[PDB]
RNA sequence: CGUCAAAGCACUUUGCAAAAGCUAACGUAUCUGUUUCUUGCCUUUUACCAGAAACAGCCGUUUGUAAGGUGUGCUAAUUUGACUGUAUAGUUUUUGUAAUCU
C-alpha cells in the first residue's frame, strides 16, 4: 500500500547492507505461510481452465512418452474418426434383450 | 485472511496448477483437538485426493506440511 | 502456405475467447441450465437400498440421516396438507427428496379454484348421504389398520394393484354437460385458457 | 468503536439458514526451496 | 499536485470485471462498465460517490464513449447493440441495431456521428438518431478497435491481420494502411490535435503512428516494450494525454505503463489484483484512470 | 372539437366577434352552437367606417364569422381528450 | 402416470408399443430389486441407462421414423413416459448423444464443470477415459 | 387481526432445492406417505 | 395530422384571408383548422393592437408559422475510499503462473 | 377496430427488493411462542386455565426487477403503451362570387 505514486527509474529499491552471510536457503524467500508466498489474483475461469488442461496434457506427454499428434480444426475430426473407429455400434432402441440391444452412450470398447 | 495451507510441493502435485476446496470447522486438529478446515486437492490423475490432517496453529509449531507431516526443511 | 492459414489459427482463437466471454447463455463460462427431475425410480431404489439403515455400507450417511430430524415436521405437513381429496383414487405429487433418501417433502401446495372446490365438496355431501342411507350395514374401519409389529407395507406391491374406484357422482350428460370432462379432476382446467397455465 | 462493536455484535449474531455462497478464489502461490531440490516454478490454485 | 482530496482514491463498485472507464471531456465525470451489465457515474472532486446507475443494457458494456454534449451516454454491448444513455435522466434514448455480433469498439465524432466494429467483420457508421447505419465497411476478419478523426473523413479500423486500414468514409479509396504490427490490435487512439495515432497490439508492442496525409515514410515514430498481454486475449486500451506529451497503456502483468511519448518509461506504477483493462488521463489535471479485471478503478495524481 | 368548447364557455360573457362584413358586434353571447351559430344581447355595432349603431337581439349564422374576442380568464380552460366516437369534450374515466 | 381401467383410452398408436413399455417397467423394476457390487453412488447407473434408453426409444418413435401421431406423442411427454428435457436437449446441436441431465448440470460439480463423459475424447488423453460416476457413462461427446 | 407486515419472500423448499443434496421427482402421493413414515422411524430408532 | 399537434403552446404568426396577421400562443386547434391564440396581437396594414384570447375561423385561415421554441435519476452502488497501491513481488501475467 | 411507437412472445424455475397515507380484506383464511400484568385449578416444577398490553415466529399471498428453462418465431408471432381516429366538390369551414379598380 504504498501511497505516493513515483517515477520508475528509482524503483530499484536497494536494501543498502553488507548481506548478512548466515542466513541459509530456507529463509532466503520471502513468505507469509510456513511453506510459500500466496497472494490473490482475478484470473477468469475460462483461461485457467484451458492451461490447467494444457498443462495437464504435457505432463501425461512426458510421463508416457506418446507426443505425436497436432491439432487443427479437420485434423480434431480426423482424430475422433479412428477412436469412434474402434467402438462398437450403439444398438437401435426397442431392442432390449441382444443381438443388437441398444447401448448409446455406454457402448464399451 | 485465512488464506492459505502450508502444504509441501512434494505431495502438492508436479503439475502447476491444481484445484482445492476447503470446508470451514469441517474437522479437529489432530494434535490440537481444535476446529480446522480441510483442503482437499488430487496430487495426480489416478489418486486419491489427499487432504491436511492438521491445523494451522500446527505446522507452524512443528515447522511440517499439513498433508504428509513431514518437516519443510529436512 | 503462411498468411492465410496463421490468420485463421489467430481469428480461431480469438473468436473462441470472445464466446467464453460473452456466450449466449454461458454466465461465467460455463453454459446455463436448470435443475431437473430424476426418474421416480431413483429414489425408490435409494430408499430399497437403505432400508432400515442396518448396514455398514451407508454408515457415513447415518450423521445426516438423524440430522434430519430437525426438519422432519415440516415434511409431515407438507404430507398431510395435500392428502388426496375423496373424488380422486389417485394423485401425483412433486416430491422433493434427500440423496441420502433421509427425508422427503412434498414439494407442493393444493390449490384450487374455490367456487370448484366447494361444489365438489356439496357433491359429496350428496353422495356420503345417500350412501350412508342405502347402505344398512356399515363395517368401519378397525384402528390402527395394520398390526403392530408388521413390518411397513411394501411399495413394490402397491404399484401393481389396479386402484379401486372413489367416489363420484353420476353427472348428468346433458344437464351437466359444462363441468362434465373436468369436475374430477385435480388441477382441472390447467391446459384450457380458463387458467393461467399450471 | 461503532465499527467495531457493531463486527463483534454481527458476528455473534450469526450464531438455521442455509448458507448460499459459492465463488471461486484464485491465488498466486510462490514455492520456497523447501528440501533444497530445485526450487520450484510458481503456481496458481483455484 | 491537483483538487483532488487524497493523491490515490481506490474505487470500489461493480459486481464483475469492468472493462471500459473514461472521463468526462469537461473534465468532472466519468462513467465505467463491465461485465455486469451496469453503468456508473462518478464525481471526480467531492465526495466521489455514485448519482446514477444506468440500468437495461442486456450485455456486457464492452465500450462506452462520453458525448461533447456531457448529457448523453453511448454505450457498446455485447448483445450486438448500441444504446444512447441520456446521462441527466438515465433513460434509453435509442437502441442502435444492424450488428451481427459483439460490437468491440465505439467512437464519437466533433461534429453526432458514432462508429463502432464487431465480430461480425464490419464496421458501421451510426447517426445519432437515423437508428440505422449510414455507412457499412466489410472486412475478412473480426475487427476490435476504432478511432475517428475529429476533423471527420477518416477512420482507423484494427483487427485480427494486424495492420492497421485508413478508410475515406467519402472516397472510399482504402490503399493505404499502417503497417507495422504483427498480431491482433486491442485498441486505438487519436491524439487531442488529431496528428497521431495510438496503437496497442497482442505482440506486446506499443507503437505511435502519425496521421498526416504525408509521411516520410516509415510513419512508425517509435516503439514501447514493458506493457505486455496476458492468455485471456483481452482489450487492452491506451490514452492520450491532455497535453499529448504523455501516452499510457494498461497491461496484463497489473502495471499500469506511463510513457513520456519520446521512448522512455516513466510511470510503471503497480496497484491491481488483475488484468488492467482501460487507462485514460484527465483533461484538465495530471489525473490518470485505471481500469482492471479486479472488480476496481483507481484515481491518479 | 376544443374550439367549439372555448365558444360554449364564453358563453354568458362579453365577447366580440366581426362578420365578414368587417363590422365589430359588441354584446353578451348568450346561446352558440355547434355551426357556431350565436345569439347575442346589448350589441353595439361597429360598422367597418368607424359608425357605431346598437342591435338588442341577433342570431348570427356561424358562416359567416371571421373570429372572436374571448374573454382573458378563459385561457385556463381544460382542454380534455376526444376519443373517436365521443363528439364533446369531456372528462373521461373508461377506456378513452 | 399410472392407467386404471376406467381411464380414458390412450391416443391410436399406444396398443403397438404398449408391450414394449411394459418390458421397459419391468427392467425397471429389476433394477429397483438389484442390490450390492458397487459404492453409494455407482449401483444407481443402471436406473439411468435405462430412463435414457426407454426416453431414446420413444425419441426414435417419433422424431426418426415418424411411427406415431403428434397427440399420441403429446400424451406420452404428459404421462412422463418420457423425458421432456432429456429430448429437448437431444434436439439441439452438441447434445443429440446426451446421457443425462446430471452430467450438464455445472452447479452439482466440485469445480462448476460439465461431467466427464461430455469431453470429445480426442481432446482426452488415454488414461482419463473412464466411464462416469453419475450414470456410467462412456462418452456423450456428439462427435464420438 | 394484524395488517401483514412487509418481508421478502423466504421458503425452506427453495432454499433446499438449490443444494446439491436435494432433488426432485414426481411420486404418487400413497408412495410418498410410506416414505415419510418409514424415514420418521428409521430416524426415532437411529436417536433411540 | 400529427405533425398539427408539435405546434401546441407554440408562439404562431397566422395570415389570414383578409389579409392580416395574428401573432400569439396556440391553445387548441381543430380539424377545420379552427385556431386558439392566446395573448394575440393584430397585424394589420403594422399597428399593434392587443386582443387576448382569439378563435379563429377555418376559412378566415391562410398560413402560418411558428415563431418561438415551446416555454418552460435515482442512486448507485459505489463507494470510495483512498488506499494506496501494493507492489507485488512477481513480475508475470495472470494466466501464467 | 384503425394509425403510430418498442418489446420477440406464451408458459415456467430461481435470486434480489418492496408491499395501509386519504380508515383499511397483502390472507373473505387462521395457528404458535416470549416478556410484563390480572385470573383459574392448585402441595412443588414442567405441562396448564383465559383475558389484556408490548413484541416475535411459522404456513401463505401480491408486485417490481435480474438471470435462465421449455415450446414456438424472427423469410413474423404476440404483447404492452400512446393517439386531436373515418367518410363527404351540391348552403355551417378543405375542390372558391371570382377576377376587374381603388
Ligand atoms: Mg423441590
Ligand atoms: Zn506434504
Ligand atoms: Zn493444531
Ligand atoms: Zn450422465
Ligand atoms: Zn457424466
Ligand atoms: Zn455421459
Amino acid at each position: 500500500e504504498l501511497a505516493r505514486n513515483v517515477p520508475v527509474n528509482e524503483m530499484v529499491q536497494p536494501a543498502l547492507g553488507p548481506a548478512n552471510p548466515f542466513v541459509t536457503k530456507e529463509q532466503d524467500s520471502i513468505k507469509n505461510s510456513i511453506t510459500g508466498y500466496a497472494e490473490r489474483e482475478y484470473v477468469p475461469n475460462f483461461v485457467f481452465n484451458q492451461e490447467y488442461y494444457a498443462n495437464t496434457h504435457a505432463i501425461y506427454g512426458k510421463r508416457n512418452f506418446d507426443d505425436n499428434e497436432a491439432t487443427t480444426s479437420t485434423d480434431l475430426k480426423r482424430k475422433s474418426q479412428k477412436i469412434k473407429e474402434r467402438r462398437e455400434d450403439p444398438g437401435d432402441p426397442s431392442i432390449l434383450e441382444g443381438d443388437g440391444a441398444y447401448k448409446g452412450p455406454w457402448a464399451g470398447y | 485472511d485465512v488464506e492459505f495451507p502450508s502444504i509441501c510441493e512434494r505431495c502438492l502435485g508436479d503439475n502447476s496448477y491444481v484445484r482445492m476446496t476447503k470446508e470451514p470447522l469441517g474437522q479437529e486438529c489432530k494434535i490440537c483437538s481444535k476446529p480446522c478446515t480441510i483442503f482437499r486437492w488430487i496430487k495426480e490423475r489416478g489418486q486419491k485426493p489427499g487432504k491436511t490432517q492438521i491445523c494451522v496453529g500446527c505446522a507452524r509449531y512443528k515447522n511440517c506440511c499439513q498433508s504428509c507431516m513431514l518437516d519443510l526443511q529436512f | 502456405g503462411n498468411l492465410e492459414k496463421q490468420l485463421n489459427e489467430r481469428a480461431r482463437k480469438w473468436r473462441a475467447s470472445q464466446k467464453s466471454k460473452f456466450g449466449v447463455k454461458r454466465k461465467q463460462g460455463y453454459v446455463q441450465t436448470e435443475k431437473a427431475d430424476l426418474p421416480p425410480e431413483h429414489l425408490r431404489k435409494i430408499m430399497k437400498d437403505r432400508g432400515d439403515m442396518s448396514s455398514r455400507k451407508f454408515r457415513a450417511d447415518k450423521r445426516s440421516y438423524l440430522g434430519a430430524l430437525k426438519y422432519l415436521p415440516h415434511a409431515v405437513l407438507k404430507l398431510l396438507e395435500n392428502m388426496p381429496m375423496p373424488w380422486e383414487e389417485y394423485r401425483e405429487v412433486k416430491v422433493l427428496y434427500h440423496v441420502t433418501g433421509a427425508i422427503t417433502f412434498v414439494n407442493e401446495s393444493p390449490r384450487v379454484i374455490e367456487p370448484h372446490f366447494i361444489a365438489q365438496w356439496g357433491t359429496m355431501w350428496m353422495m356420503m348421504r345417500r350412501e350412508k342411507r342405502d347402505r344398512k350395514n356399515f363395517k368401519r374401519l378397525r384402528f390402527p389398520p395394520f398390526d403392530d409389529e408388521e413390518p411397513p407395507f411394501s411399495i413394490d406391491q402397491l404399484l401393481d394393484l389396479e386402484p379401486l374406484e372413489a367416489i363420484r357422482m353420476d353427472l348428468d350428460e346433458e344437464d351437466d354437460a359444462p363441468v362434465m370432462d373436468w369436475f374430477y379432476e385435480n388441477k382441472a382446467l390447467e391446459d384450457t385458457p380458463h387458467v393461467n397455465g399450471p | 468503536t461503532k465499527l467495531a462493536l457493531q463486527k463483534i455484535l454481527s458476528k455473534q449474531i450469526a450464531q438455521a439458514v442455509v448458507q448460499q455462497r459459492d465463488d471461486p478464489v484464485y491465488i498466486r502461490y510462490t514455492p520456497s526451496n523447501q528440501m533444497g531440490q530445485a526450487l520450484s516454478k510458481q503456481r496458481i490454485i483455484k | 499536485t491537483s483538487d483532488l482530496n487524497v493523491p490515490n482514491l481506490q474505487m470500489f463498485g461493480h459486481t464483475a470485471e469492468v472493462l471500459v472507464a473514461r472521463f468526462d471531456p469537461s473534465g468532472s465525470y466519468f462513467a465505467s462498465g463491465g461485465m455486469d451489465r451496469q453503468i456508473l457515474l462518478w464525481n471526480v472532486f467531492g465526495d466521489v460517490k455514485n448519482y446514477g446507475v444506468l440500468n437495461g443494457c442486456k450485455g456486457a458494456i464492452t465500450d462506452l464513449q462520453w458525448s461533447r454534449d456531457s448529457r448523453v451516454v453511448y454505450c457498446s454491448s455485447s448483445d450486438t447493440h448500441l444504446m444512447s444513455w441520456d446521462a441527466v435522466s438515465g433513460q434509453k434514448i435509442r437502441k442502435h441495431k444492424g450488428h451481427a455480433g459483439v460490437v468491440n469498439a465505439l467512437d464519437v465524432l466533433k461534429v453526432e456521428l458514432l462508429t463502432s466494429v464487431s465480430d461480425d467483420c464490419t464496421m458501421k457508421v451510426w447517426d445519432s438518431r437515423s437508428k440505422d447505419c449510414i455507412k457499412t465497411i466489410e472486412e475478412k476478419y473480426p475487427l476490435t478497435a476504432v478511432a475517428i478523426a475529429q476533423q471527420g473523413t477518416q477512420v482507423f479500423i484494427g483487427g485480427i491481420d494486424g495492420a492497421i486500414k485508413i478508410w475515406d468514409l467519402r472516397n472510399n479509396h482504402c490503399s493505404h494502411v499502417l503497417k507495422g504490427h504483427k498480431d491482433i490490435i486491442t485498441s486505438l487512439a487519436i491524439s487531442k490535435d488529431g496528428s497521431s495515432l495510438l496503437s496497442n497490439s497482442m505482440d506486446n508492442t506499443v507503437r505511435i503512428f502519425d496521421v498526416k496525409p504525408f509521411a516520410s515514410a516509415q510513419r512508425q515514430l517509435q516503439i514501447f516494450e514493458g506493457a505486455i498481454h496476458g492468455q485471456e486475449h483481452n482489450l487492452l486500451g491506451v490514452a492520450w494525454s491532455r497535453n499529448s506529451r504523455f501516452v499510457g497503456a494498461g497491461s496484463s502483468d497489473k502495471n499500469v505503463y506511463v510513457w513520456s511519448a519520446t521512448g522512455d518509461l516513466r510511470y510503471v506504477l503497480p496497484g491491481h489484483e488483475g488484468s488492467v483493462n482501460h487507462v485514460d488521463f484527465h483533461p484538465h489535471q495530471d489525473i490518470i484512470l485505471s481500469c482492471s479485471s479486479d472488480r476496481t478503478i483507481f484515481l491518479g495524481e | 372539437s376544443l374550439c367549439i368548447k372555448l365558444l360554449h364557455e364564453t358563453q354568458g360573457h362579453i365577447v366580440t366577434m366581426e362578420l365578414e362584413n368587417g363590422s365589430t358586434y359588441r354584446g353578451k353571447l348568450i346561446e352558440a352552437e355547434d355551426n357556431m351559430n350565436c345569439q347575442m344581447r346589448d350589441i353595439s355595432v361597429t360598422a367597418r367606417d368607424g359608425r357605431v349603431s346598437h342591435l338588442d337581439q341577433v342570431y348570427i349564422r356561424g358562416s359567416h364569422i371571421r373570429f372572436l374576442i374571448v374573454p382573458d380568464m378563459l385561457r385556463n380552460a381544460p382542454m380534455f381528450k376526444v376519443g373517436p366516437g365521443r363528439s364533446v369534450p369531456l372528462p373521461t374515466r373508461g377506456r378513452r | 402416470r399410472l392407467r386404471t381401467s376406467r381411464t380414458k383410452r390412450p391416443p391410436d398408436g399406444f396398443d403397438e408399443i404398449e408391450p414394449t413399455l411394459i418390458e421397459f417397467q419391468d427392467r425397471m423394476r429389476q433394477i429397483e430389486n438389484t442390490m450390492g457390487k458397487g459404492t453409494k453412488t455407482e449401483m444407481l447407473a443402471p436406473i439411468f441407462q435405462l430412463h435414457h434408453q426407454r426416453s431414446r426409444y420413444i425419441y426414435d418413435l417419433y422424431y426418426k421414423r415418424e411411427a406415431i401421431s403428434t397427440e399420441l406423442y403429446n400424451w406420452l411427454l404428459k404421462q412422463n413416459y418420457a423425458d421432456g428435457n432429456l429430448i429437448a436437449k437431444w434436439k439441439k446441436p452438441g447434445y443429440e448423444k446426451l446421457c443425462c441431465l446430471r452430467c450438464i448440470q455445472t452447479a452439482e460439480s466440485k469445480f462448476g464443470s460439465t461431467c466427464i463423459c461430455r469431453v470429445p475424447k480426442s481432446k482426452l488423453d488415454k488414461d482419463q477415459r473412464v466411464r462416469c460416476t453419475h450414470c456410467g457413462c462412456n462418452g456423450c461427446a456428439s462427435c464420438d | 387481526m394484524a395488517h401483514p407486515k412487509s418481508h421478502t419472500n423466504r421458503s425452506l423448499l427453495r432454499q433446499l432445492k438449490n443444494t446439491k443434496f436435494f432433488q426432485s421427482t414426481s411420486i404418487d402421493w400413497v408412495e410418498a406417505g410410506l416414505q415419510v413414515c418409514r424415514q420418521g422411524y428409521n430416524m426415532l430408532q437411529l436417536l433411540i | 395530422t400529427t405533425k398539427m399537434v408539435s405546434l401546441l403552446n407554440h408562439s404562431l404568426n397566422v395570415t389570414t384571408k383578409d389579409g392580416r396577421t395574428f401573432v400569439g400562443q396556440l391553445l387548441a386547434f381543430d380539424g377545420f383548422m379552427n385556431l386558439v391564440l392566446s395573448d394575440c396581437q393584430e397585424y394589420r396594414h403594422e399597428e399593434k393592437r392587443m386582443l387576448g384570447l382569439v378563435i379563429l375561423r377555418g376559412e378566415f385561415i391562410v398560413s402560418l408559422s411558428v415563431q418561438g421554441p415551446p416555454p418552460m435519476l435515482l442512486s448507485g452502488p459505489g463507494v470510495a475510499r483512498p488506499a494506496g497501491r501494493g507492489i507485488p513481488l512477481g513480475q508475470a501475467p495472470v494466466g501464467l503462473a
